[PDB]
């Protein structure tokens, strides 16, 4: 079975791939998180022998070990269970194939834009018989503040401080776009306590992992109080919310807005999904341009409530 | 993403690497015609096409060809010419969409019974591929997904013969089922060896001779260009039936083809007063949604986007194309540039906006007496000093340039530009 949690503020993870940049970026987040340890455990990469990566754990010099074989990543570092796969889309396949004999890692981020969709079927088929959950392909991935970021997500450090994404808030969100999630981060967090977590699940026809793949997870999540979708014109994927919460299923207030409004089968316009989304309880905004006044409407409510308690600031680490 | 192919493309890939027992006839027996075709070189090329009489078609992804009288039926080679004389180099309409009928198919004419005449359709879904037959093909099919047997092949399982026979053919003559069943394998093996997502035949004809494939449409994935490029060759993926490209649309696709950045635009109208340059495949979506919610989808003159971490010199070729078309004519209220987009996560904001500030400064001078305004939200790495940059250009040129960062709700600036709320 899938796992509700995917990260936490212990998680262990495998980079696939040579990006000591993203690698450093993690890194720098993890400690302005206050972490206890780096969220990077080694790094996999069969185009080299075996070698140690010179990183940053705060003002720290810190080895990490790569791996030519994936094994010896795996079985030296049993505590890991999280792959954030940064192949290219030529090793993409395989790479993540032969990830998923490993029962340690229980999710797995593909970076790669451009895998075949015949390909990606292969790997969702293998995954859901395994119980691995895939955020992508073609994602930059998503955030989980003052826990775990998956590699480029949520940019420089600089965009991390901003939008305060080093400590927890209460909303959670789910997009295909990585450069409309780092626009969630910054609307969420100038209108509510903050993002909880927020997964990009990539622009692929078929998604290793899809939005009612994640606002189950949130529904499932305490710490999460509400849910922001930002949907898309295309396939029917935002209906499975209408019947997740005519079933009773789903109970959180979400708030989901479709994009691709003005694109001039008829369920599936952005158009249609808002209406229906709206009908059936769903926090719709007049438009993209009110999104975040609804957000922030939904917020004080829940505050009012005694839903939402915000916690205090506390300044981050250096 | 998945792309149509040419039914020609799709025909010769088809005669190329389909195989199968049983016998399929005319292969390679098609001509293409153009206008621009010299007739007694392809005469030369194709003796055949005097050997008999002959069907002609245009190969422009136009669907019901047939039922919409656009196909010229067993005639001779001249009464093919003579058909084509009022048709090719014209305009046609198909539904919403027109454009010129520029390039046709020539094949021979195949005699035969309606009762000879099959329909077969192979399509992706995320959970396999679907295999569809019907015995009674033909423009007079109908509502095919509503009467044919369908018969899904599971994700890395095998299309079993036995199905084929005892579950897709079972409405088949009796005679025909052994060479449907071998052809129908034949199919399904050529579309997953070529990365095929759609395949249809309609109709699959099948005589006392052997098996004609007398119509195809079909889509592949392009995304597999480097598995199947030994067997696809220099592949082309056909627009929709409608208008040609404008110059500068195959420019920026020419500039798109030439890297990893995405660089994509497509002119709507290309006299109307708004101008975007969005960064961002969701971002360039959601300006255009708030510019018509906004009343403004007459005006609108393009969409597109810069996406994927393009250079400042991709960046100022990109601008560059933009700043030009917008200086083509005067409009009486002047004109405005959105350039805005989300928070990038590597696109580097300072190199892409000094590439859009040379082009600003290059073309300053009619900017200014088109009465262009122009503005600007956006953020990522080094954004600060874009933003710097671009203000600075404004200034320096006396363009009219207002720049915005995170503070502002993303698509602010479109009421802004549009006098529906004030510029703070």
């Amino acid at each position: 079975g899938k796992s509700t949690t995917l990260f936490s503020r212990h998680t262990k993870a495998i980079v696939w791939g040579m990006q000591t940049r993203a690698v450093q970026g993690m890194l720098d987040f993890d400690y302005v998180c206050s972490r206890d340890e780096p969220s990077v455990a080694a790094m996999v990469y069969p185009f080299t022998g075996d070698h140690k990566q010179k990183f940053y754990w705060g003002h720290k010099e810190i080895l990490i070990p790569v791996f030519k074989n994936m094994a010896d990543a795996m079985r030296k570092h049993p505590e890991v269970d999280v792959l954030i796969n940064f192949a290219s889309l030529r090793s993409a396949y395989d790479s993540t194939m032969e990830t998923m004999n490993y029962a340690q890692i229980r999710t797995i981020a593909i970076i790669a834009e451009g895998i075949p969709e015949a390909l990606t079927r292969k790997l969702i088929k293998k995954a859901d018989q395994k119980g691995v959950t895939i955020i992508g392909p073609a994602t930059v991935g998503g955030i989980k503040p003052g826990c775990f970021k998956i590699g480029n997500t949520g940019g420089m450090l600089d965009n991390i401080l901003a939008s305060k994404l080093y400590r927890p808030g209460s909303v959670a969100y789910v997009s295909r776009s990585g450069g409309m999630s780092n626009e969630l981060n910054n609307i969420i967090s100038r209108t509510t306590d903050g993002v909880y977590e927020g997964v990009a699940i990539g622009g692929d026809r078929y998604p290793g992992s899809t939005f009612m793949d994640h606002v189950l997870r949130y529904q499932d999540t305490p710490g999460v109080k509400m849910i922001v979708v930002l949907g898309e014109i295309g396939g029917t994927e935002e209906y499975k919310i209408c019947r997740g919460i005519k079933e009773g299923r789903l109970t959180k207030p979400i708030v989901c807005w479709c994009i691709g409004t003005c694109a001039t089968q008829a369920s599936e316009t952005a158009v249609a999904k808002n209406q229906a989304l709206k009908e059936a309880g769903v926090f719709v905004p007049r438009s993209f341009d009110e999104l975040g006044e609804i957000i922030q409407s939904v917020y004080e409510d829940l505050v009012a409530n005694g839903v939402i308690v915000p916690a205090q600031e506390v300044p981050p680490p250096t | 993403s998945a792309k149509a192919i040419s039914e020609q493309t799709g025909k010769e890939l088809l005669y190329k690497f389909i195989c199968t027992t049983s016998a399929i006839q005319n292969r390679f027996k098609y001509a293409r015609v153009t206008p621009d075709t010299d007739w007694a070189r392809l005469l030369q090329d194709h003796p055949w096409l005097l050997s008999q009489n002959l069907v002609v078609k245009p190969d422009q992804l136009i669907k019901r060809r047939g039922k919409l009288g656009l196909v010229g039926v067993n005639l001779t080679l001249d009464g093919v010419k003579s058909w084509l004389k009022p048709r090719l180099g014209q305009e046609a309409t198909v539904g919403k969409a027109t454009g010129f009928l520029k390039n046709f198919l020539i094949e021979p004419f195949v005699p035969h019974s309606q009762a000879e005449e099959f329909y077969v359709c192979i399509y992706a879904t995320r959970e396999g591929d679907y295999v569809l037959f019907h015995h009674e093909g033909g423009v007079d099919v109908g509502d095919v997904d509503a009467k044919a047997q369908k018969l899904l092949v599971g994700v890395d399982e095998k299309l079993n013969p036995e199905d084929i026979k005892k579950h897709l053919l079972v409405h088949a003559p009796e005679d025909k089922k052994e060479i449907l069943a071998s052809f129908i394998s034949g199919l399904f093996n050529f579309y997953e060896d070529l990365y095929f997502t759609y395949l249809e035949i309609n109709p699959l004809v099948v005589t006392k001779d052997g098996v004609y494939v007398l119509d195809l449409a079909a889509k592949v994935d392009a995304t597999a260009d480097y598995i199947c490029k030994v067997k696809w060759g220099d592949i082309e993926f056909p627009p929709p039936f409608g208008r040609e490209a404008y110059p500068e649309e195959a420019y920026i696709a020419d500039l798109d083809a030439k890297s990893g950045a995405s660089l994509k635009l497509t002119l709507l109208n290309p006299k109307g007063r708004i101008w975007t340059m969005v960064a961002g495949g969701g971002a360039s979506v959601v300006y255009s949604d708030t510019i018509c919610d906004l009343g403004g989808v007459n005006e609108l003159a393009n969409y597109g986007e810069y996406s994927g971490a393009p250079s400042e010199q991709q960046t100022y070729d990109y601008a560059k194309t933009i700043l030009s078309l917008m200086t083509r004519e005067k409009h009486p209220d002047g004109k405005i540039l959105i350039i805005g987009g989300s928070i990038a996560n590597f696109t580097n904001v300072a190199a892409t906006f000094k590439g859009i500030v040379r082009a600003i400064r290059d073309y300053q001078g009619p900017l200014k007496e088109h009465e262009v305004t122009i503005f600007v939200r956006r953020g990522g790495p080094n954004y600060q000093e874009g933003l710097r940059v671009m203000g600075e250009v404004g200034k320096t040129t006396g363009i009219p340039i207002h720049v915005f960062g995170t503070e502002t709700h993303m698509t602010a600036i479109v009421g802004m530009a549009l006098g529906h709320r004030p510029i703070p």
